[PDB]
RNA sequence: AGGAGGUAAAAAUGUGAAAA
RNA sequence: GCUUGAGUCUCGUAGAGGGGGGUAGAAUUCCAGGUGUAGCGGUGAAAUGCGUAGAGAUCUGGAGGAAUACCGGUGGCGAAGGCGGCCCCCUGGACGAAGACUGACGCUCAGGUGCGAAAGCGUGGGGAGCAAACAGGAUUAGAUACCCUGGUAGUCCACGCCGUAAACGAUGUCGACUUGGAGGUUGUGCCCUUGAGGCGUGGCUUCCGGAGCUAACGCGUUAAGUCGACCGCCUGGGGAGUA
């Protein structure tokens, strides 16, 4: 558990793909809220933004092509 | 899922293995969905955890130490 | 959606100002305009009922408005609906 | 579109038929109709070869253009015309040079609008440009087989052909029949799904909208006698053989497909 | 004129010719008053996965400012080149002008 | 024979059967041989031991080929699932990397009802 | 403490009687 | 007449809410081909089935239908049914802040009207997987069932009907009053943000329990508590929710 937008305001992106990659294993799945510790909100503007680098080819859907 | 780990494992050393699925999408949809009663039984599993968490709180009191 | 800027003039151009804007004349603009509005929503789409409660929301609530119109003066309820055009 | 008419009266009752209101109510253009005489289905020979074809209302062909040589000229849709002998709908067009002619009816078309045909033309439907200048995984019609014949595919109403592929010189396309065939990709075809998709829900109702359509009554062959039909003869309507065609051929499964000429452009057989 | 984020991928061939389409593309904005915010090229970068062939496509960001049938012409206009593949759109939310790599 | 040093071993195992099959890198079959093939059946099939006598017997007739070093396809849950690959390493090889292909369906397919 | 891979082929009925 | 009831406007928040149009990846089935041989799949144990034409296995490319892995959370929205990959368009309703104004326009409701899982039915398409009826082989005393191999309707899309469910927090709708603790979730007041904080404030939602209540279980400030309003409904078990 660390610090969030819950005080230092910030508009989400997908990418800073080091963000990205903090909540997301090698396998590609997306980690849930009980590791993370994030509330749902910033978690479900990240989800969307897993979805962006899935579809734009910047992350893949499944690790092993 | 790709694994090398080179030199020094000899037989598998997948700790990895047991921690992406390891019958996480496999045993679950190999066949018995019914489309419900995972939205029921997993609130009665939870529920079971309710217990778990119910054990806690009226644990480390008295427990002939 | 019934968009500001529309019912910015509207409340002024049928009541005094935009701010005597809780009085039923005003009131019955903004869901005449609502309603017509939404009537290309449901002409097209065809089985978007959730929203079409929306719209059937608003006119058993208008049905109490001219009913309450009547009520308070006869004239004015008669001087609305010539301005507006129903009741058929 | 569909309506179905009323009960009033036995032949009436079944009856549903499809009108547009669309079409152009009045005289034909001229110049561009010919006088089609009928043939009651019999040839040279004076024989009738194919049966059952005879009467009906008089018919006027209309000259329609499904060649498509008009390049770059845009096009402008004068009026949708009801066409007697053909299934879909022409479209009385005008090009913009001044010269009137009448080409199918694609769905999306509607009065003044504009098409051109050739290789410069968008991927609006009624433009017509060879298919190697058309993306792949198209809806197309009025398609050619020889590059200048004219169009034969998929010229029937409501009808279309999915573009499959593009290899070189060649194009799969994905027939209405369910067979995907290979053709000359220097061909040219029209964009879009041909329009009147409804003519499949108009039932005639009664014998005599069969009639005047031109289509005399079919006997059945067990009800000829064994001299005119292999079937027929018996007391009780007893069959006893196999179902076979009155000049002594086997129908229901036969498969007489054998040109051998164009075989090699068929990839699948129709299922 | 509402805010809009067209960033899509560019086949190879065509990466070696991408900025005329830029030039085209932003070519249709000012004419019906697209307010460009960025213009974030990445370059011809890696893909993480083979889309239907080889991957390392070009990749060209918008973040324009256009009605939405504007938004429209634009979109179906990706669609029929081969060039330019997996077009997308976002909603505004007031899309600031930073944040390029 | 051609002869080369590499191989790829795909593994196919199953709840009733572990068929193991020593191709190329290319994907170009070599030699294969079963669970069943080693004498095991029906449930003696389905055994985490039987797996390793298939990876015996794959690894006979393979060296005429010149096999030296492969890595390993296994695909499908089951009884031997890791077993097997020691058997690959028992006969002694060169194991450079394992990759564990699983079959990742996002529901597009419909399980099943059986089994009460 | 905290989470999970694995561990039941077959086998029916008793019908009619009384509890200070 | 006035205004706390109720409602409109003002700036924000949240969301699988609804409809239409596109679109991606993996898996699955089919097809062509390279390769490569005697088994493969299945079970409690098998057998049916499939295969020496050459299956299964495996790699290459193409083709389709269907549903959206992880995310996902006693999380949220909706009147309920019910709704979740992604993007765009159209669009309903709810909640929070404090202002301006309207001035009881309120609550509910027989009849009426609309919505309404799945299955089923009508017209026209689709049809991978799955799978009633059904077919075969098994289990068995017998199996018409449980078991396995296949397999049609159907399941999927469009337009329509149908109007019924354990349609169930089994608990009607609306408003007021009446100890707390413990958590999640979403706006927001305010102070020293001087640290993932501190003391409040409302909406929604979860669990344990106080008085009271109840046949008991248990509900327990979203009460089955203390009251008021209107509506619907029950009169022993069947017979029957049938004639």
């Amino acid at each position: 558990f660390c610090r969030f937008t819950a005080e230092g305001v910030q508009e989400i992106d997908y990418k800073d793909i080091a963000t990205l990659k903090n909540y997301i294993t090698e396998s590609g799945k997306i980690v849930p809220s009980r590791i993370t510790g994030t509330r749902a909100k910033y978690q479900r503007q990240l989800a969307r933004a897993i979805k962006r680098a899935r579809y734009l080819s910047l992350l893949p859907y499944t690790d092993r092509h | 899922i790709k694994v090398r780990e080179n030199e020094p494992f000899d037989v598998a050393l997948r700790r990895f293995k047991r921690s992406c699925e390891k019958a996480g999408v496999l045993a679950e949809v190999r066949r018995r969905e019914f489309y419900e009663k995972p939205t029921t039984e997993r609130k009665r599993a939870k529920a079971s955890a309710v217990k778990r968490h119910a054990k806690k709180l009226a644990r480390e009191n008295a427990r002939r130490t | 959606s019934l968009s500001t800027e529309a019912t910015a003039k509207i409340v002024s151009e049928f009541g005094r100002d935009a701010n005597d804007t809780g009085s039923t004349e005003v009131q019955v603009a903004l869901l005449t305009a609502q309603i017509n509005h939404l009537q290309g929503h449901f002409a097209e789409h065809k089985k978007d009922h959730h929203s079409r409660r929306g719209l059937l929301r608003m006119v058993s609530q208008r049905r109490k408005l001219l009913d309450y119109l009547k009520r308070k003066d006869v004239a004015r309820y008669t001087q609305l609906i010539e301005r507006l055009g129903l009741r058929r | 579109a569909v309506v179905k008419c009323k009960p009033t009266s036995p032949g009436r009752r079944h009856v549903v038929k499809v009108v547009n209101p669309e079409l152009h109510k009045g005289k034909p253009f001229a110049p561009l109709l010919e006088k089609n005489s009928k043939s009651g289905g019999r040839n040279n020979n004076g024989r009738i070869t194919t049966r059952h074809i005879g009467g009906g209302h008089k018919q006027a062909y209309r000259i329609v253009d499904f060649k498509r040589n008009k390049d770059g000229i845009p096009a402008v849709v004068e009026r949708l015309e009801y066409d007697p002998n053909r299934s879909a709908n022409i479209a009385l067009v005008l090009y913009k040079d001044g010269e009137r002619r009448y080409i199918l009816a694609p769905k999306g078309l509607k009065a003044g609008d504009q098409i051109q045909s050739g290789v410069d033309a968008a991927i609006k439907p009624g433009n017509t440009l060879p298919m190697r200048n058309i993306p792949v995984g198209s809806t197309v019609h009025n398609v050619e087989m020889k590059p200048g014949k004219g169009g034969q595919l998929a010229r029937s109403a409501g009808t279309y052909v999915q573009i499959v592929a593009r290899d070189g010189a060649y194009v799969t396309l994905r027939l209405r029949s369910g067979e995907m065939r290979k053709v000359e990709a220097d061909c040219r075809a029209t964009l879009g799904e041909v329009g009147n998709a409804e003519h499949m829900l108009r039932v005639l109702g009664k014998a005599g909208a069969a009639r005047w359509r031109g289509v005399r009554p079919t006997v059945r062959g067990t009800a000829m006698n064994p001299v005119d039909h292999p079937h027929g003869g018996g007391e009780g309507r007893n069959f006893g053989k196999h179902p076979v065609t009155p000049w002594g051929v086997q129908t229901k499964g036969k498969k007489t497909r054998s040109n051998k000429r164009t075989d090699k452009f068929i990839v699948r057989r129709r299922s | 004129m509402r805010h809009y984020e067209i960033v899509f991928m560019v086949h190879p061939d065509q990466s070696e010719q991408v900025p005329g389409m830029i030039e085209r593309y932003t070519a249709a904005i000012t004419g019906a008053e697209g307010k460009i915010h960025r213009l974030e090229d990445w370059g011809r970068r890696q893909l993480a996965y083979p889309i239907n062939k080889l991957h390392k496509a070009h990749y060209v960001l918008m973040n324009v400012e256009a009605p939405q049938e504007v938004i429209d012409e634009l979109e179906t206009t990706f669609r029929f080149n081969d060039a330019v593949i997996r077009s997308m759109v976002m909603r505004t939310k007031h899309a600031v002008t930073e944040a390029s790599p | 024979r051609k002869q080369v040093s590499d191989g790829v071993a795909h593994i196919h195992a199953s709840f009733n059967n572990t068929i193991v099959t020593i191709t190329d890198r290319q994907g170009n079959a070599l030699g294969w041989a079963t669970a069943g093939g080693s004498g095991f059946r029906g449930s003696r099939k389905s055994t985490p031991f039987a797996a390793q006598v298939a990876a015996e017997r794959c690894a006979d007739a393979v060296k005429e080929y010149g096999i030296k070093n492969l890595e390993v396809m296994v695909k499908g849950p089951g009884p031997g699932r890791e077993s097997t690959i020691r058997a690959l390493n028992a006969a002694g090889f060169r194991i450079t990397n394992i990759t564990d292909v699983t079959p990742i369906p996002h529901n597009g397919c419909r399980p099943p009802k059986k089994r009460r």
